[PDB]
RNA sequence: GACAGAUUGAUAGCUCUUUCUCGAUUCCGUGGGUGGUGGUGCAUGGCCGUUCUUAGUUGGUGGAGCGAUUUGUCUGGUUAAUUCCGAUAACGAACGAGACUCUGGCAUGCUAACUAGUUACGCGACCCCCGAGCGGUCGGCGUCCCCCAACUUCUUAGAGGGACAAGUGGCGUUCAGCCACCCGAGAUUGAGCAAUAACAGGUCUGUGAUGCCCUUAGAUGUCCGGGGCUGCACGCGCGCUACACUGACUGGCUCAGCGUGUGCCUACCCUACGCCGGCAGGCGCGGGUAACCCGUUGAACCCCAUUCGUGAUGGGGAUCGGGGAUUGCAAUUAUUCCCCAUGAACGAGGAAUUCCCAGUAAGUGCGGGUCAUAAGCUUGCGUUGAUUAAGUCCCUGCCCUUUGUACACACCGCC
């Protein structure tokens, strides 16, 4: 067990979607780390309700 | 900057109005309120207005990011 | 430990934990008609009421399955030994929950059946149960290389407003078949408008109920009385 | 009956010790909560357990990238006979109820 | 007739004069070659800012109970063409507001407050607004 | 222009009056909260909006039936 | 004991927070002591703005995902009974309750 | 499963001798997978886009048609809106609109609030002439606060109320309403939600949603190193900055709001105040699950103080010369920033064409999102805040009705 090495510490190497491990359009804010779609799926359940 | 002034204008006309009303008299309150509201400039009247929100697909409230078009 | 995670970043986290559950739970207690958890945090403890239907399967061998899921949630979201008790309960009037019936239709098709006779069997039921109205949509390829979309509807249904938000019981579920993939969409209308017990708002705001004259008898000559 | 012996013999006996073994799908952990005498992340765990299911002596869920390894009644034999463990054994689901 | 009662912009005009006509403060050397803030395009014409800016800074402290260097930088701002770019806000120079504070400290117009930040000291509190009397009573105009 | 009335109002209004001619009058704010008593009008807008014709039909009635 | 207790009530549901908030006032005033009633902080609006579209295309429409979080808090002075009574009762929905010891 | 060299990029036993250990793993077939940001969005789920915030759609019973179908579902007035009334073989219903939610504004009306403000006190003070004043006295920032003041005047957020074409005068079939005026927010402050029914719209690269297909170890499995995605005679698309003197650079004064922040799922912030340095910055140290700390968020336009003189000039400010910082293991392929230095076209834009009516256009920063590094991107937020339409269908495109139609892949047709 050796070699699989870089900065996996910053850069999107590191961070990915908690639901589906895709690595774009990522809701970093507010300690979510969902992909932007994985919001609208896991959104009502979270608490973000569309008001206005 | 500017707002702060019809704010302070409105305030020292309103305050002065509540002055002559509450303890002093009413006739002078009404002679004041007349002298003011014959030309308002929103002196005792709060300007009911406030800014619109922005909507997506535009720089301001209403206007829109220019349409590409072939 | 001395983090004190933020009333911004914390309710987000418990919304997330909520979601993470309601998925594995859905995806594992599927054949048993999981309707929904309501997460029940307490002193020293985190209750979590698994509101599903056929509780003979959530218990299993003398109550094994319940004990697996308890251990799972212990081992995942960080709940120490004796700090999490699952509590499987049977759903009241399962006709009126959506995902119960929508799942009942993933598995009625999966089992091996036509669309037609099945979804009627659902739609029939959910109305007969006690619904203001309902609809079911079975989009997807359906005995043909092309995709159809089928929609069998019954009773009343509001299709706009805030009202929708606390009245309809929407539920999407896929279904993966020996061919490909259909969509179920069950969308039930709740008649808790009549009698929740205190049905939330009760009126659909359109609807006013004028209580009637009731008495208003007698003009007559004057008279008096004493007591 | 495979791979790094020290690590994988410990993964079996972890799973026999427990009713359920959760995980995460992440090759780059060098650890895993409880056990992990040494390294043995996903890989050594997965490689073992994704063997166990396919032959049949364990059963899955997945649920938001994690692997929901639940121990099968047939596996009770496979792993205790792997681990020479006593013919009573009692894995973990002893389960005093009421 | 406090700093407020005097029409505040012809305050620092005379307070710049004060500290010139004192002939002490501690003018230094980065001076003739100073930018003033990366903010600006060009070094300032009145060759004598800091008599007039230490004036500002010192009266400023009169108006506000405590102020750091970080504060002084903040307050003397502006827009900043990064050019074809849009304009943004850049803090003023620290060095200069700092040495203005430290130099005001030499005459003892100011002092370091408790809880961080400079405020003006009673002695300075005087020299400041003494001339407020002299600016109102220079003449009514 | 903005406001012509909806049939939830026009119908309920006309039906209050059919049933409480004696209770109502030709003011707003009186019969306004009569409607709170004799009906279950959920929204304040509608509650209030209903006393709309409740008046516009009394102004009609005195003039004609 | 009598110590300077703060109860900080943080929740999302305004109605299901102010049934609890009222029950602490009416729970303390039963066994009267002191209070300084419910304080009302600014409500924090957790506002996210993502594209409606998965993938690219269509005229650019986004949603406006919101979560509120109103904080009430109630000061009091009591022993280790009245705290452990008033906190454990009036729990239930999605409501978080803090208990500060005293002053800091 | 292999510590010195041939090598190789690599301290890759990945490989060419040597061999020293774990030791039942290993290896080699076969079938079969397992992935794949491979393929196919005319194999599909969901989700989205849109026809289309346009007024439309549907049924029960009647009535008409043998029956597809049709009326109800409409001449006219009305209306943002088959929305309403009424004429009425229809009567009374259902979805869309409306009602609703959020929001935005009147609430010296209530409940309160050391995580708001506080307010003004009481002003008890420090208090320096901060300033007025001979002195009493006063104007005023700051503080000394605290508090066992007092209170909600603004702040906050809970319950409330209200605004409802409500009154009066026109106009109107004198109905439905429309118009004007009164009190006053005059019936419209702005979104979200949005039907039937569609469309090879888009999406397999948001989905551990996935049909089938490919590919499958030399692997399109996962990566390291580099490279590219940035390349350049030309073409178009959204932006910004200018063209200057109602302006340019030179003093100064001075007014927020929505947010945002550490200590977060795997290594990582927000930043107050000390020195140092010009500056980038650097180096000191401080508060901060936050309405406390940043933070009276001390901004730009704006506002005020001097230069300049209509010079492609001081606008403009490109393209390069050279330094210096910072992020990053690493910036070559100017990373980002600063400091120098060069110092462009543009003096209002040829053919066209979108945007919109009130706190609106425009300017103007500022947050958020994107972020190690970082935005000329969007989405919000105030702030400064105009001109003008207040109507029409003249162009474009939409609704109904009647009608014609050899069109029904519907005129981008048919011939």
């Amino acid at each position: 067990g050796f070699y699989w090495s870089h900065p996996r510490k910053f850069g999107q190497g590191s961070r990915s979607c908690r639901v589906c491990s895709n690595r774009h359009g990522l809701i970093r804010k507010y300690g979510l780390n969902m992909c932007r779609q994985c919001f609208r799926q896991y959104a009502k359940d979270i608490g973000f309700i569309k008001l206005d | 900057h500017v707002a702060q002034i019809y704010a302070i204008r409105q305030s020292i006309s309103k305050a002065l109005v509540a002055y002559y009303q509450k303890y002093v008299d009413e006739a002078s309150k009404k002679e004041i309120k007349d002298i003011l509201i014959q030309y308002d400039r929103t002196l005792l009247v709060a300007d009911p207005r406030r800014c619109e929100s922005k909507k997506f697909g535009g720089p301001g409230a209403r206007a829109r990011y220019q349409k590409s078009y072939r | 430990m001395a983090v004190q995670i933020s009333k911004k970043r914390k309710f987000v986290a418990d919304g997330i934990f909520k979601a993470e559950l309601n998925e594995f739970l859905t995806r594992e207690l599927a054949e048993d008609g999981y309707s929904g958890v309501e997460v029940r945090v307490t002193p020293t403890r985190t209750e979590i009421i698994i509101l599903a239907t056929r509780t003979q399967n959530v218990l299993g061998e003398k109550g094994r399955r319940i004990r697996e899921l308890t251990a799972v949630v212990q081992k995942r979201f960080g709940f120490p030994e004796g700090s999490v008790e699952l509590y499987a309960e049977k759903v009241a009037t399962r006709g009126l929950c959506a995902i119960a019936q929508a799942e009942s239709l993933r598995y009625k098709l999966l089992g091996g059946l036509a669309v037609r006779r099945a979804c009627y069997g659902v739609l029939r039921f959910i109305m007969e149960s006690g619904a203001k109205g309902c609809e079911v949509v079975v989009s997807g390829k359906l005995r043909g290389q092309r995709a159809k979309s089928m929609k069998f509807v019954d009773g009343l249904m509001i299709h706009s407003g805030d009202p929708v938000n606390y009245y309809v019981d929407t539920a999407v579920r896929h279904v993966l078949l020996r061919q490909g993939v259909l969509g179920i969409k069950v969308k039930i209308m709740l008649p808790w408008d009549p009698t929740g017990k205190i049905g939330p708002k009760k009126p659909l705001p359109d609807h006013v109920s004028i209580v009637e004259p009731k008495d208003e008898i007698l003009p007559t000559t004057p008279i008096s009385e004493q007591k | 009956m495979l791979m790094p012996k020290k690590n994988r013999i410990a993964i079996y006996e972890l799973l026999f010790k427990e009713g359920v073994m959760v995980a995460k799908k992440d090759v780059h952990m060098p650890k895993h909560p409880e056990l992990a005498d040494k390294n043995v992340p996903n890989l050594h765990v997965m490689k073992a357990m994704q063997s166990l299911k396919s032959r049949g002596y364990v059963k899955e869920q997945f649920a938001w990238r994690h692997f929901y390894w639940y121990l099968t009644n047939e596996g009770i034999q496979y792993l205790r006979d792997y681990l020479h463990l006593p013919p009573e054994i009692v894995p973990a689901t002893l389960r005093r109820s009421r | 007739v406090t700093v407020k009662d005097v029409n505040q912009q012809e305050f620092v005009r005379a307070l710049a004069a004060f500290l010139k006509k004192s002939g002490k403060l501690k003018v230094p050397e980065w001076v003739d070659t100073v930018k003033l803030a990366k903010h600006k395009e060009l070094a300032p014409y009145d060759e004598n800012w800091f008599y007039t800016r230490a004036a500002s800074t010192a009266r400023h402290l009169y108006l506000r109970g405590g102020a750091g260097v970080g504060s002084m930088t903040k307050i003397y701002g502006g827009r900043q063409r990064n050019g074809v770019m849009p304009s943004h806000f850049s803090r003023g120079s620290k060095s200069v507001a700092r040495r203005v504070l430290q130099a005001l400290e030499g005459l003892k117009m100011v002092e370091k407050d408790q809880d961080g930040g400079r405020k003006l000291t009673p002695q300075g509190q005087r020299d400041l607004d003494r001339i407020a009397g002299q600016v109102a009573a220079a003449n009514k105009k | 222009m903005g406001r012509v009335r909806t049939k939830t109002v026009k119908k309920a209004a006309r039906v209050i009056i059919e049933k409480y001619y004696t209770r109502l009058g030709n003011d707003f704010h009186t019969n306004k909260r009569v409607c709170e008593e004799i009906a279950i009008i959920p929204s304040k807008k509608l509650r209030n909006k209903i006393a709309g014709y409740v008046t516009h039909l009394m102004k009609r009635i005195q003039r004609g039936p | 004991a009598i110590h300077r207790i703060r109860i900080t009530l943080t929740s999302r549901n305004v109605k299901s927070l102010e049934k609890v908030c009222a029950d602490l006032i009416r729970g303390a005033k039963e066994k009267n002591l002191k209070v300084k009633g419910p304080v009302r902080m600014p409500t924090k609006t957790l506002r996210i703005t993502t594209r409606k579209t998965p993938c690219g295309e269509g005229s650019k429409t986004w949603d406006r995902f919101q979560m509120r979080i109103p904080k009430r808090l109630i000061d009091l002075h009591s022993p280790s009974e009245i705290v452990k009574q008033i906190t454990s009762i009036s729990i239930e929905p999605g409501v978080e309750v803090e208990v500060t010891i005293a002053d800091a």
